[PDB]
């Protein structure tokens, strides 16, 4: 376990914790439903020591990075095409609206929050 | 005691050894067997099955 | 048994059915749905002869017809000028909007109590 990612990966465990500790039972497929592909592990009962997943990652990475690769190359291509770049271009200005004496997207706490202390010091965190 | 910098800390060894190490419990306890469990033991996937 | 407390309320309804006086049909009782599967009650003297023949003669398309179809909708999405009517469909149909309204319970019709309106409200969310 690299060091690196230390306090990250308590915040897993503490989350895992609490799945476990649920009755997210009688699942006739894993509740997942989009972004990351799983993979079938050994499942000791629902124990993974870190020497397992070591290779579990190996075994998750291999089959498929290809795929991955070639799709980002091929949109970096289209990216440099005319009128391509142009549509993506414009998507970007719209999407990414920033002016002159403007704002950002910022935080808006217009309903109930706890408290307007806390408003105040989400939206500083917020900048 | 050959060396005063501390007592060995691994252990590596072939597999009959490790199937052994793997299917006994290392705990101070009545006597136990069964089943490899808590080491993986298949050097398919590792060659670090656990600590004893 | 996973779902076996589901298979409580199921095997009840099944028998209310049993028990109820919806007979001297001929007709089946099929509207828009399901694969038919029949067989005899007859103490079940061979309801497995008929399962296995329909599991495997189900096999034989292997549900390609599902299959295919849902590929083939896939793909046929993954079209240019394809995707825009889908997409606009959805879009008019599922419509959202600066701190708008979203499909809503609307309790409207007499109702046995406030009260209930206001669990099913919640139960809505």
């Amino acid at each position: 376990v690299l060091s690196l990612f230390a306090p990250w990966a308590k915040m897993d465990e503490r989350n895992f914790k609490d799945q476990e500790k649920e009755d997210l039972v009688s699942i006739t497929a894993p509740k997942l439903d989009d972004g990351a592909r799983e993979f079938e592990v050994s499942s000791n009962e629902a124990a993974s020591p870190y020497n397992a997943a070591f290779q579990t990652i190996f075994g998750s990475y291999e089959p498929g990075m290809k795929t991955t690769r070639e799709l980002i190359d091929t949109y970096r291509n289209l990216m440099n095409n005319y009128e391509v770049d142009n549509a993506v271009s414009e998507i970007v200005s719209d999407a990414i609206v920033y002016e002159d004496d403007t704002e950002v997207v910022a935080l808006n706490l217009d309903k109930s929050k706890f408290s307007p202390k806390i408003k105040n010091m989400m939206l500083d965190e917020f900048s | 005691r050959q060396t005063g910098r501390g007592e060995g800390n691994f252990i590596i060894a072939s597999r009959n050894v490790v199937n052994v190490l793997a299917s006994v419990d290392t705990g101070i306890s009545y006597a136990a067997q069964g089943l490899a469990t808590g080491f993986s033991t298949d050097t398919t996937k590792s060659v670090f099955a656990g600590v004893l």
